[PDB]
Parts: C-alpha cells; structure tokens; sequence
C-alpha cells in the first residue's frame, strides 16, 4: 500500500488502503529506526525532545487508535510495503499529487545542497505515472549513472604482481631471478591493469540490484534492467557502511559524484531518509537571502551567547557595523501576527546583536498569505522594528518570478 | 530468404571492409557468418582462407596480435621466442598468398612462397626455422613499403576472420593495432596506408585489403554499452532479427528436409504433420508464438533482448517442443528479467492467474514483510499446449 | 587542405613540441596527422624519418623506452637483457642522425655514424654488437654533455612519432620519464637541457628537439579522457570538430577526386550529380543533414559524441546513402540513446510522428506499468528521402 | 628572484629533503634546476648531482638495489645484485664525503679506489667487481668505527633532485629510506641508523651530503603524498602560480635573460607590439592570470590553478590566441566536462549567451527542456574585448 | 567428440544461475536437483539405508529408527 | 571560524561561487603579527 | 593443454607439453569410437596403440611419448 | 613434492623430486599401516625400510636417494 | 628464508638457499646463547664454527657453505 501524509495532517485507517493492522506494523519500525539514527540530521528550533516523544513512537508518524498524524519530518520512508511520503505542507493543492512532488525536490535541490538537473525531473513530467518519492529518487539515481556509464565506464587501474603465462606490462626481476628452472614457465609480472570491477563499481552493482528488488515503476524497471546488464561481470558485494566510506573521489572518478552521493542517500529493513522541515526551509532561505543581498554579506548559523547560545538562522552584515537578523521560521503565523514562541525569540536576537529584525514566512494557497509588501512593522517598545517578510512559492514551477518580488521587497526593507 | 543476407553482410564487406551481425541469441548469427565464408571461399574447415576463433573474458591482446610466449626448442629447455597471436598469423598469411598473383618485377616470389609455407605450418615454429620465419618477414615488411599503391588494391584471394562473440572480450584492448587499422582506407593500397609499428616483435604491421573481420556479437550479454568510437565507426553493424517467419509449418519442413537426406524428409513430414496437428491445427502457430512473445519482450525490457529462432527450428513433437521451452526459452526468460515474476507472467500475458495452468505459480504462503514468491510449474501433454494457447 | 588544419599544425608543433588532434570519432584526425608527416617528410611509409604507433590498455612502459626483456641467445635461452622501447630507438634515431651536422663531435663522427647504423638496424642485435651499441650509447650522452645549447637548437632533420589514440594506454605509465621531457625548453637545446637518467639500463637521456608527437586521442569515451592536469600542460589541445561543410555538392568533388586522380573524374561527377538530384537538386543536403544532427545531439548528449563526417563522406548514390544510414550512423543513435526513444525521435525530428514514412515506428501494445517502447522499419526508395527531408 | 632560491636552501639544511609541491605551470623543476646547478657549478647531471623522475613502473629493484643479470663477457649470465640509482649515489656521496678528513677514516687508499669504480661510467668487470663489492663491505666497516663529528660534517653537497615525486608509488619505491630521509637518522646525526637491506645483506646509510629535492604536481589528486609518515621526513614549499611575471616588464626581464642583446631589439619591440593591442596597459596578464586562478579557487580547488608556463611565451597577440584555444580553454573544458554553466562563469560571461562569447548559445533547446553551448573561434580585435571582459 | 558429455555440478548457495559467465547459461543445459525431504519418511529411511548395511545391520537399523520416530 | 581577514593565515576571497560556494587562500605572515596570529589558536 | 617439467634420467630440467584432463578425455572418447568404425579399420592397429597408451598411467621415457605424439 | 637441487657431483648438478611435508606424512601413515598388516606379509621386511627413510631427519642422501624412489 | 641464485667466479648458477634477515638473527641468538653455557651441548669448537660461519660479511664459499649446512 502507498500512503502519503503532508506535514501536521491527518488520515482516517477507515479510508486507508491494505489492512489497518499493517500500516500500524510499519510505523512502529520506523519510529524506532528514526530513534537510532536521530542524531546524524542538524535541526534548528525544532524542540525534538530527544530523550522522551522520539522513543515513545513519535519519532516520524504519530501513530493514533483513530488516525495517523504526521510530525514536521519531511522526505519519505519505505518499510513492509507500506511506502510512506511526508510532503511540507506548504506545497498542498486546494497528477493531482504531481506537482508537489517536483516542487519537494526542487526545494531538496537547492537548500539540501544536491546537482541534480532539472531536465531530469522535466521528463517525468506528464507522463502519468504513480506519484512516489522513492520512485523518482532511484530514477533520479538510475538516469544520472547511466548517463555517466554511458560515456565511460570507470575501469580504474590496480596493479597486480601476477604470474603470467604471457607477458605483460613491467616484469618484476627480483622475483624472475630467483625463480628455479623447473618453473621457468611463467613470467612474473607486475602489470598495471584496468579492472571494471572497483570499488565504486561493486558498490553500484549492489546499489542497483537493491534498487531493482525494491522498484515499482515501469521506468526505473528499464533503466536498472540495462544498468544490471553493463554490470554484469562485476562480482556482488554486500552493502555496508565501510563500502561507502572505502571510496575517495579523485579526478578519474569525480564525474561518479552525482549517482554515488544518490546512492549513499538510498543506502547503507528500512530505506529512505528524513530531513526537518524547518532547517530546510532555513537552508533553502539561505540560497535566496545571500543571491538577494548584494549589498550586505549575509552568513548563516552566527553565534552569540547570552548568559546555553540562541543563535540566529541568519544575520546579513556589510562589514560589521549594520545588525540585521533573519531568523527563519517554517510557522504560519496565523492572524497576521507572530505567535509567542517567535516574538520572543525575536526580541532576544535583536537586542544580543538598535537591530532591526526580519522573519522570513512561508505563502501560497495553502498557508497564510499577506499582502505584497513587507506585511508588519512591529516595535517592541525598545526602538526595535519587527518585519514579517513573506517569500511567494513559484518553485511549484521552475521559473523564479518571486525572488524579484523578494528583491524589491528586501530592498525597501534594506 | 537467406540469399539476401549473404547479399546484405557480402555488400557491406567491400564498403567497410569488416561488419558485426549483433543480435539476440539463438538467431544464426553464427551460422549466418559460418555459412557465407563457406560459401564465398570454398574451404570447409578453418586454416588457410578463414580462421574462426571466439572471444572471452580472459582474452587478452598478446594472444591475438603478439606477445612474449615460453616455446620448448626441440624437447629441451624453453626459450622465450615472441608468438604471433591468431590475427597476425592469418594478417601475414593474407598478405603473403595476395602477393603470389601480383606481377611486379621486385616480388621475391621464392622468398615469398618459403615465407607463406612457415605461416601455414600447422606445428609450431622450431628454433631451425624462426630465425628463417623472423628473417623472412624482415623482407616482407621491406617490400611492402617499396610496392607502390596502385599494386596493393587488386589482391584475389579474399581472406576471413570469424571473431565469434566479439563484445564479450574487452574489444578496445584486443584491437590495440586494429582500431587505427581497421578501416577500409588505412589497410595496405589504400589512400591513408599505415603500417604501424608493433610494441613486443618491433616489426612494422598492417592489415591487408584482403582480411574481412566478420564478427557475431550477442546482445543479451555485455550490451550496447560498447567503445561507441573506435570498435563502432569501422565496424559497419549489421542486425540480424530473430525471425519467426522461419517457424511455420512449409518453412521447419523446408529448413529440416533440404539438409536431410531421402528417407528423413518423409519421417520429418510426418512428424511435423503429427507435432502441429496436437496444437489445433494451426499452420502458423510458433510463428504467432514466436512472434508474439518477441512483443512482450521489446515492451518491457529492450528491443535486443528477444527469444531467437534457433530453439524452435529443431521440433518434431510437443514433446521436444517442452524440453526447448522449459530449458532454453524459460530459463532464458528467467536470465533477462533478473528473476522478477509480476512482469515474467505479463509476457505470457498470465499476470492474473496463479495455480492453475501457469508457468509461474504463487507460493501459498507470503513472507515477513507481505512479500511473494513464485515457483516454475512443470506441465505435460493437452494441459501445457492450454499453457501455450493463450500466450496468443 | 593547407588552408586550416594543416597550418595550424604546424604552427603549433613547431611552437609547442607536442599537438594532440582531440575530436570526436568521424572527423579527420588520424587523416591530418598523416597527411602532414607525409607531406613533410616526403616518405610515404613508416620507418626512418617517421614512425606510427598506437597506444593500447596491453601497451608497457617497459615497452616504450626502456624494459627488461627476455631475448632468445643460442646456448643460453632465457637471458633477460634491457631493451630500448620504441622511443628510446627514434629519440636516439633523432638525435645521432641531426649530429650528423655538428662540429663538436669532430673525435667520434665515425662512432656517431655506427651508432646510426645500429638503430636503424631492423635486424635483432646480437650480443656481439648489443655491448657494442651500449658502448656508442654511453658515448652520445657523454658527447652532448660538452656540446653548447647554440649549436643543439638547431638539428636539420624533422623526425616524427604519430602515436594514435594516445589516450587509450596509461599516459602517466607510458610517459614514464616522459612527462617532464616533452616540453619545448625542456629537451635537448631549450632553456633547461635536462638529461634524466633512466632506471633500468643506467644510461641518461633527453628528447632532443629533432623530435615531434602527434597525439591523436579520442574523446567519445571518457573513462580514457586525458585528465592529467599537469600532461595537458605538455601538449597542445587541437580541437578539430566534425565539419558537415566537407559534405556539399562542391566540396564532395574536390575531396573525392584530389585523392583519386585517375579517369574516374568523369565517372564520380556524374554519379554526384545524378545523387542530389534525386536528393531534390539541393547542393547543401549533406551539410545540412549532419549540423541538423550534431546540434540536435549536442544539447542533449555532450558535445563530444557527434557523429562525424567519415561517415557520409564516402557516399555515391541512394543506395550507398541507405547502406550508411541503417548500418552505421542508425545503429550508432541507437547506441548513445539506448532505449531512450523519445529522445532518439526527437534527434531525427520525428517527435510527434509515429506512424507511416518514419525510421522509429510505434508498437501498438503498451506494457503492464504503462511504458511503451518503439520499433526500427527499413525504409527504402522515395520514402526514405522524404524521412530525411524531415530531418532538416 | 633569490628568495625561493635561499628558500629552498634554508630548508635543505633543516629537514634534509625539500618538496617542491604546488599546481602544475608554475616553477617547480625550474627552481628546482636552478637550484642544483647554481649551488654545484654543473650544468649536465653526472657525479655531483642526478636527475631522475618517478613513475608507477618505477619499482624498489631498481631505485635501490635489486637482481639484475649482468656478465660483461658475453657468456655465464652472473645473477648478481646491482645497486639502483639511489645507492649508487648515496655509496657516491659517502665515498667522496671521506676524502677531505684528516685521520678518522683511515682508508685514503682504500676510499678513492671504491669512489672511481662508482663514478666508473663502463660497466663493472667481474674481476673488478669483487673488488667494488669488497671495498664496500670495507666501507660499512670503516662507516661505524668514526666519530658522529667527523662524520656530520661532510663537505661535498650531493642533490639527487627527483621529480613527479608523488607519481610513482612512493612508500613502495622507499624502503629502507622511508625512516632514513630524517636529517638527524643520516650518518653523523645525533640518532644514526647503520639499515641493513633485503637482497643483498649489506648494510645501508644515507650521508649528510645527499639532498632530495623533489618537485611534484597536486592537481591530480589521485596521486598526492597522503601518507602522514612521508611529510614529517619532507619539508614542503609552496609554489603558488604566480602571475606576478606576466607584467610588462617582468615578462621583458625574464624572456631577454639569454639573447645577448641580438634578438631582444626584436623582443623587446613584439612586448610593446603586444601590450599596444591590449589596451597600453602593462599589467593585462598579470590581472587575466589572477582573475582566472581566483576564479578557479573558488570552484574546483586551491590546487587546480592555472600556472604561468602557459602565458610565459607570448611574443605577438596571435601567440596569445594560440596558447588561449589551444592549451588554457581545452584545460578549462576538461575540469568541466558538460558543466556549462560553471565554465562560462569563469570566464565571468554567465549573462552573455551570443556576440562576443567564448561559448555561444546553440538556437536548438531539448525536449526535456535542456540547452548546451558551443565553442567559438574569435580572431582579430574582438576576441581582446572577450577577453577583458573577464577583468 | 560426440561422445564426451559434460556432466557439470552447482552448488549454487553462493553463485545463482544468473550470476554465471555468459558462455556458460547458453551452452549447457540447467537441470535444478531440487531438495527432495520425501527420502525422509519411516518407510523411505529403511530403504536408504539397506542399500549400504547388512542384514544384521538393518534390525539393529530398524530398532534404532523405531526408538528414533517413537521419541518425536 | 569567525576571522575572515587580517591577522590569518587564510584570508577569503572577495567573491563566492556561483552556487554558494567559498574558497580561501594561504596568506603568509612574518614577524610578531605571525605571533599573533599563533597566539589567537591558544 | 600445458606446459610442465620432467627430468630426463637425472639431468637438468627438460619442459615437455602435457595434456590436461579434458584433452585426455577428449582424445580418449575419439580413439575408443573409432574402434567400431568401418571406415577407421584403414590405422585400427594404430589407433589401438593409441587408446592403451592414452588409459596408462605416468609416460616414463621419451621414447613412447614421440610414438605418442606422432600417433 | 616439488624439484631441488641436490649435493650429487661436482659438475653433475642434478634436479630431484623431493617430497614436501604432506606427502611425506601420507606416506609414512601409508608405511606405518602396512607395516602392522597381515596381508601386507609378501615384502614386510622391505616396509620396515621404507619406514627407516621416512622418520630419517635429514636431507636424504644422493647413493640411496635411488633406494628411497625405488621403495 | 629463500631460494637464491649463486655464481662465484666460473661455476654454474647453483641455486642455493639464503635465510634472510631473520634467521640470521634467530640463529645467532641461539648459537650465542649456546655458547655461553656447559650442559649438554658438546662440541664448544663446533658451536663456534657455527658461530663464525653466521657472521660472514662476505657471502658463503661452497666448501663452507656445505658444513655450515651439517652444523
Ligand atoms: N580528404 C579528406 N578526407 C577526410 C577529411 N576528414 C576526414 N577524412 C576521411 O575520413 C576517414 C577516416 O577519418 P579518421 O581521421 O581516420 O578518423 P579517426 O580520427 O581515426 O577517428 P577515431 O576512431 O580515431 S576517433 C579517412 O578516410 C579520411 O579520408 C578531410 O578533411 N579531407
Ligand atoms: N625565468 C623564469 N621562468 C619560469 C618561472 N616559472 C616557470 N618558468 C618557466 O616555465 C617553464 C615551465 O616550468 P616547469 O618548471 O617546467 O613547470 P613544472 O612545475 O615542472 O610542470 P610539472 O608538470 O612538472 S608540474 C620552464 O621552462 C621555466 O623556464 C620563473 O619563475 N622564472
Ligand atoms: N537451415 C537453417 N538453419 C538455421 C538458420 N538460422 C539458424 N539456424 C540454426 O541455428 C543454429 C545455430 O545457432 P547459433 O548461430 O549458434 O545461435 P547464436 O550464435 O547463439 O546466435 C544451427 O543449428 C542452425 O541449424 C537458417 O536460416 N537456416
Ligand atoms: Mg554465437
Ligand atoms: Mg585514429
Ligand atoms: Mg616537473
């Protein structure tokens, strides 16, 4: 069954697909997998609350006698063929469920900090298949190894002190003087030559065999069918975690970055990953404010310690002398005001760095939306100025017309 | 129809000089290539005019050019005499038997004819002749340069290579001198001659206008993924479609009767007429069969992937047709969708059926995790022709 | 052929030391690289000014300058002696034949010109002479040790070593020494004289500047590209694209009947007339087919895989047109797009087309999981034209 | 001029051996060259110092000691140890390190008979062989019976100046050298290691004469001297590419360094032929050289820069178009293979897509929506206006 | 010659039969010997082990697996 | 990690990558302003 | 097919081919199937030589192996 | 069991198949077996011998090395 | 421990075997060792002649190579 949940919504088990007692199954692996590997993911604000709600299977989903109810944890999990897909909520519709899928990716593309290309994700657009975010993922894995196997096939050379019935390469002496004339017969050579199956191969043999097994599209099907065969003489290996370190990207191997880094994000039971939505927001806020900020450099993650450090998202500085902190918040900031938790985070990073402060906001049809210009002006009684800038979302699509209105909203800001 | 596939690979052969005959397995690629030398130079057996040899994995390029080989001296101790591989064994011998009918007064044609006995020699090179073999082509590769190019088109005897599986060795690395000599304008007489120096002998080589390297690559394995520059551009590729127009009542009778002999052809008369008369006297039926399933498979998997016709042509009951299907057509369709069965029943068009006749029949008990696993079915007699009846 | 790539070359060379003719396979790369040694040289044949090798993956160090290798002695079989690679013999060639004119060596012009009979000996060097080669070879690196950098700048002879697919073999193994020689103020008579000394025989030596590399690498692969960053400094990158202008009316007359200057030029003008006119009089067909191809697989391969123009160059007729589409440039498009066919109809320009006078048909039967894939029609007459028409 | 000359000097007194590492173009086999001859007065390598160069079939038989058949008699193959290259001049270098001594080693007779069969450029007879392989094992005896103050202060100064150091398998190629290439292991420091080597069994170590001054590329870094244990032996300068050169009259002071006032009447009027169509401005390659290696600092890495053996040999604006097309922009594509948008910012045209562009814009698009660029051949004054846009 | 067969032999715990090379699933003829637990019965354990033993052996073998399947 | 210029041994480059990228260089230093320079690590 | 050592009455070290396991089994269903056939009665003396020599075990001397090979 | 040389004459250097440990521990379990046998009775005096040869804990000697092979 | 190839001056290339570093080590060790002590091991001249015949700078004549073999 494929079940897909946007972020803080809910669905009824009545209505689900499969059974009610295995969707339950599913989640309680994966709540508890989360709680193992919790701590390789950063956060930002996030209130995780390590100790108790991740281990109390609350990690990811919570799962409810009702319901199920998804937590501010953004990407997708495959377990028990129960394929979960936890979209931002901010992406959410009034190939119904095609658009937010591309939009997701392209927010992982930018913020996450990943090379894929957008004529990648553009041929799967209208092709009618089943909206999945594992499914384009291996796609998105398949396609650009085959598009860098296509071209050459990464045989790297290792030398081997081989005896040989011929002669190849450089004969080693040391090892043919020595040799009795009773076994005269074979050459002793150490011959530099080019293997196909390295070590960046067996891993993309195993990366593809576990992609196959677990592939459900009638596309990537194809595409791994022929990347299985080019990889035919390769011995398999089983995939670890030492594999995926054992490698290092040199000059001969470097164009093998964008399918490796890919399957290192699909794998090391559970498959998959998961980010936080708020520090990937806070990551995507970052590529607009510093392409948006000519005029002041901005630097993310400063640090500075009242007293335990509250440090901003973001804080843009030309030089050293203007003070101007963006913290971003993945909030929706209901009633055109900001809430208590914000303000009050608002106000301490204003007075530890006269600073104005700026809270970037997420807007389309589905959140709250303000006014074209900068919405609020706030003081909070000490000279402070509070603006609640609002960043429009035509990354649905692949054009950037907002981050002009970003601009020209920044600059009457700045 | 086969007159114009000896027409389509012997019109490509004076244009390229060299072609592949790619495609699936069990179609006659091989045979294709056998039965057109055989035919064009008349010499049943390798040796003189032809030299079949296969590739593999392990081949490497001293076994085929040149390389330093251990060679017992008249059953004493070895010596380390440089061996020509199986190319420049027949590349020197096409040159050598070319320049018997050439006319030219600086031919050496006693020195010529003593060197063509020592490459034909079917024992290997004693120590008591190499030195004379090794001197010999030293005044061969001093005439060659000396001939002018209006003398080194017109060779007469057309010499061949049969490199059967030629994408299952490494194919850039055995062609180490034959991917800038392959062409058809840098062989010998030639506008762009080129005689390149060889890294282990040191003697200088080029290839002949008179060798043809036909090769007969299988696709299924080690596929399209080829050099796609070098063993690509001089290659001129010829595909070779598994056909089921071969497998038709009239065209297994014709195929199985004109390589038989008096009393096999009414035997296979009456076999065949016993075979397609047990399937619902269908005259055309392995070749819908045939063609049919070749559908199913250029769909979901690539168009080179297809079930040939070389296991079909050899029939005579439904008997020998269930010992073809279920250890050379379902073990093979097992091999290329890598053990997938939701898309192996689709091809039989049996993707809702389980149990009952079908080839591959769900386990009645699913795994941990909800997954499935299916099970090959034997079948026999009326029950698998059922099984056959609705592929169609 | 003087007017670009020939004097380009040689401007290049001359300037450089080494030129590397880097272009995608079908262009005339190998073509200039003969041509320009040939019309220098005037030797039309490998041998004493020149010498065409190839690299391969089985190529040695040890078979390139300088190596143990085990030679076969008449009492004594296996003696492992260190013989001179096929660089160190036209290194040393190009040396001890530009110190033919020098006015130094005044002791030993009687020792240089033995020296010069013992490399350009094609015979093996017995042990007899083997010590007394190395004694002249001991001898030069002692003699241009006292020789000035005036009188090295200037060696009268123009040796060359046309190396062809340079980037196929281990260029770092294979340029052993060799990459911190070939440098124009690196050799003999430059800036800095660097005399490197060797490991196996113990002797020195250093490039002189008689000699010349031209590189012809291939750049349609890249798992062979030459990414050496600090070996691309030594050589001079020549990007020679695949020009479609060699395939106009004019142009296929002027190329085709320079090389072939025979009474055939009123044969070839008349089968090149009588093919554009059936192509519908358009004298700029065959340029416009190959840019209308290049370009189309440039924005969505890379630039580097285009077809070049050796494949349309040898066109006659219609005929001849079809034999070189379906076997050659149409098995190559499907090789680079390997079952990606809404990209390989989009190449051709038949994206929207799939039925009737297209190359791709498609197959009426879609799959299980919704995927579709097409099929190759051989198309021959008028309707083959009217589906290249489409193309450009 | 002198202070990458007294640079190296410095640090071949401190730690022994100095390496020469930086991005390939720029003076690294140069100042290592100009080094050992200006410091020894000999121009062709030979007693005082040797050139080699490493590489992967650069193994330990050879570089050291190894079996290698040897017979000077055209009959009975002798199967006989031969000392590499590196013995041969650490044997070298100890043997004349024992002349200028006053009494500590007393083989005076013994010493110069062992340094003219290891300077002797004909190969050893036998029946003067087992004289060499007598008198050093005389030598491994004498070598450990003198005072560690006569013995560090040895006057000959010996180079074995490598180069591609990285390029061979280093920690394969040093053996019993990858724990003597200290300066206080050698002979006559304060911690001396008498080694004893495999094949042939004699003992083994470097005097305080012989300098490895060993100059190599990081630009691959496939090949870089990663091994932790092999930079505490060697001291690393830097050698950054420095445009500083290609000025006007930096380019002037350098390229007429050895015309003799013949041909640098013609150099002299093709720089001011040169710098008159690039704007009359002498600093242009100086700023195109630094805006290109900023440029690609920031992309690729610190160690993929573009050198100034590139730039170094342009007489004429058509000499600067050559070495442009045909040896920095071939460069520039192959770190960037079908990266097109990379490249065309380090030529900073990211918003010019036709006109006066290195890489124009194909008019054809993709069916998934993808374009790619194609190269173009400018000539004349408007490839200059292409190329100071970059500055 | 016609006469030499070759009865190969796969224990096929490690290598499937895809993972062969590819002169190797096309030349020979594959023959699955399927793990049969049907030589496990009372009856079919006697007739196995009668071939091997005497006939003093099988009451002994007989009261040992009668001593065997009455315990399970 | 906050000293971009002066008294450092890297200083950064005035200008970052066109996707977010920045890279630094290896200033030498010399005398009592490589000391304080050295003195900041402890 | 191989190439291995074999001593010649106590001298040095003399290489001789030596055929391997399916060369042996090759020949040796060769030369056991000629023996029904008719047309094969033209060597059948020579052929039987052939098949004991081909079924022994250890060659010891040179003598028998020239027969061998020239059979 | 490998080739050596051996300590024969002087320009008589000759390579001999000396056994390596595996061999020479099967066949003194072969040796020591048969010399305890009832059956074995037609050369025990001869086994005993053999049995000396392999527990002799030395390089075997060249004038009996042929009585080793012949045993 | 090693084979190794060992011409003199005029012989044949007898190919004996050279121990390594090691064992000329561990043999020292021991033959030291026994050198210092009266137990059992009889033959102190003999223990020396061991001794000499390990600390060879030059390498071992055949006619001491041999005894140094039996001691
Ligand atoms: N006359 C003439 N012929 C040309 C020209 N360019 C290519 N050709 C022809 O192309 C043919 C082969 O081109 P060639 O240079 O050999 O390709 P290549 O460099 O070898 O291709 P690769 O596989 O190594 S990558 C030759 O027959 C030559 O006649 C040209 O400019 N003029
Ligand atoms: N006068 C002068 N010439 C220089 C200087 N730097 C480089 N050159 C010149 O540039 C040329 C190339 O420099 P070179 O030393 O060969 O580069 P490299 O470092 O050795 O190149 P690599 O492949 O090993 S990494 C030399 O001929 C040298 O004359 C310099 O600072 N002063
Ligand atoms: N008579 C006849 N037999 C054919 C034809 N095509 C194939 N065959 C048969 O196919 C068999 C050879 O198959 P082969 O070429 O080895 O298949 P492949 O090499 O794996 O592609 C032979 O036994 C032929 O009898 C044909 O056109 N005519
Ligand atoms: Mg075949
Ligand atoms: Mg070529
Ligand atoms: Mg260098």
């Amino acid at each position: 069954t494929t079940i897909t949940l946007y972020e803080h919504d809910e669905k009824r088990y009545r209505d689900i697909a499969g059974d009610k007692k295995a969707i339950q199954d599913a989640l309680i692996k994966l709540n508890k997998q989360f709680k193992k590997d919790f701590k390789k993911l950063d956060r930002s604000e996030d209130n995780s609350d390590t100790e108790d709600t991740i281990d109390e299977s609350k990690g990811v989903v919570e799962v409810y006698a009702n319901k199920i109810k998804a937590r501010h944890y953004v990407g997708f999990a495959a377990v028990d063929n129960v394929f979960l897909q936890i979209l931002p909520k901010v992406f959410k519709p009034k190939e119904d469920t095609w658009e937010p899928i591309l939009a997701f990716i392209r927010m992982l593309d930018m913020a996450y900090g990943l090379k894929i290309k957008d004529h990648d994700l553009a041929y799967l657009q209208g092709r009618n298949l089943r909206p999945n975010l594992y499914e384009v993922f291996i796609y998105l894995f398949a396609k650009s190894l085959w598009s860098e196997v296509q071209r050459g096939y990464h045989r790297e050379y290792v030398e081997v002190h081989r005896e040989e019935k011929f002669l190849r390469g450089k004969l080693l002496m040391s090892r043919q003087i020595r040799k009795l004339p009773h076994q005269l017969n074979t050459f002793s050579v150490e011959v530099h030559e080019l293997i196909e199956d390295n070590l960046l191969n067996r891993i993309f043999y195993a990366s593809v065999r576990e992609a196959l097994r677990r592939t459900t599209w009638g596309l990537n099907r194809k595409l791994l069918g022929e990347l299985m065969l080019a990889f035919d003489g390769i011995t398999p290996i089983h995939l670890r975690t030492e594999h995926f370190e054992r490698v290092h990207f040199t000059r001969l191997n470097e164009r093998f970055r964008r399918p490796f880094e890919l399957a290192k994000l699909l794998f090391m039971e559970v498959s998959g990953f998961f980010v936080d939505m708020n520090k990937l927001f806070e990551r995507f806020i970052e590529r607009v404010l510093v392409r948006n900020l000519p005029p002041e450099y901005k630097l993310f993650y400063q640090e500075s310690y009242p007293f335990s450090s509250q440090k901003p998202d973001y804080v843009v500085r030309k030089g050293n002398t203007p003070v101007v902190v963006l913290d971003a918040k993945y909030r929706e900031l209901k009633e055109r005001i900001p809430s208590s938790d914000m303000l009050r985070q608002l106000y301490v990073y204003s007075r530890i760095w006269p600073a104005v402060i700026v809270i970037p906001s997420s807007s389309t049809y589905n959140q709250g939306l303000p006014d074209k210009p900068l919405e609020f002006e706030f003081f909070d009684e000490r000279k402070l100025f509070i603006v609640a800038y609002n960043m429009d979302y035509v990354k649905t699509g692949a054009i950037f017309k907002a981050d002009k209105n970003f601009r020209r909203s920044l600059n009457n800001i700045i | 129809n086969i007159k114009e596939d000896y027409f389509r690979v012997d019109m490509l052969l004076n244009k390229k000089g060299q072609v592949i005959l790619y495609g699936p397995p069990g179609t006659g690629k091989t045979w294709i290539a056998r039965k057109y030398v055989v035919e064009e130079t008349n010499e049943k057996t390798p040796g003189n005019k032809w030299e079949f040899i296969t590739f593999h994995q392990s081949y490497s390029y001293e076994e085929f050019i040149e390389g330093f080989r251990p060679r017992t001296d008249n059953e004493e101790k070895i010596r380390y005499v440089v061996e020509d591989g199986i190319f420049k064994k027949i590349a020197l011998r096409a040159l050598v038997k070319g320049l018997f009918e050439l006319e030219d007064a600086t031919i050496g044609k006693d020195k010529i004819h003593r060197l063509y006995i020592l490459l034909t020699k079917k024992e290997p090179l004693s120590p008591t002749e190499y030195e004379e073999y090794l001197r010999l082509k030293r005044y061969l590769w001093e005439l060659v340069g000396g001939l002018p190019k209006d003398k080194l088109k017109n060779l007469t005897p057309k010499f061949y290579l049969i490199i059967d599986e030629i994408n299952r060795g490494n194919i850039s690395k055995i062609f180490g001198e034959l991917i800038t000599l392959l062409e058809k304008d840098k062989r010998l007489g030639g506008e762009n001659q080129l005689i390149v120096r060889l890294p282990y002998s040191g003697e200088p080589f080029a290839v002949p206008p008179n060798l043809y390297i036909i090769g007969t690559m299988n696709t299924a394995d080690r596929s399209i993924a080829l050099l796609d520059v070098a063993l690509r551009r001089r290659f001129a590729f010829i595909e070779v479609e598994p056909r089921p127009e071969f497998l038709e009542k009239e065209n297994l009778k014709k195929i199985r009767e004109k390589k038989l002999k008096t009393e096999d052809r009414k035997r296979l008369n009456e076999k065949l007429n016993e075979l397609f008369s047990k399937l619902g006297n269908d005259n055309y039926f392995l070749k819908t069969l045939l063609e049919k399933i070749n559908v199913r498979i250029t769909v979901v998997k690539d168009r080179d992937h297809r079930i040939g016709h070389s296991y079909f042509l050899n029939v005579e009951t439904v008997e020998d047709l269930h010992h073809v299907w279920y250890y050379e057509v379902l073990p093979l369709l097992m091999e290329y969708f890598y053990n997938d069965w939701e898309t192996i029943k689709w091809v039989l068009n049996e993707k809702g059926k389980e149990h009952g006749n079908v080839f591959f029949e769900k386990l009645r008990l699913t795994g941990p995790n909800g997954e499935e696993a299916y099970q090959l079915k034997v079948l026999e007699g009326d029950a698998f022709i059922g099984a056959l009846k609705r592929i169609i």
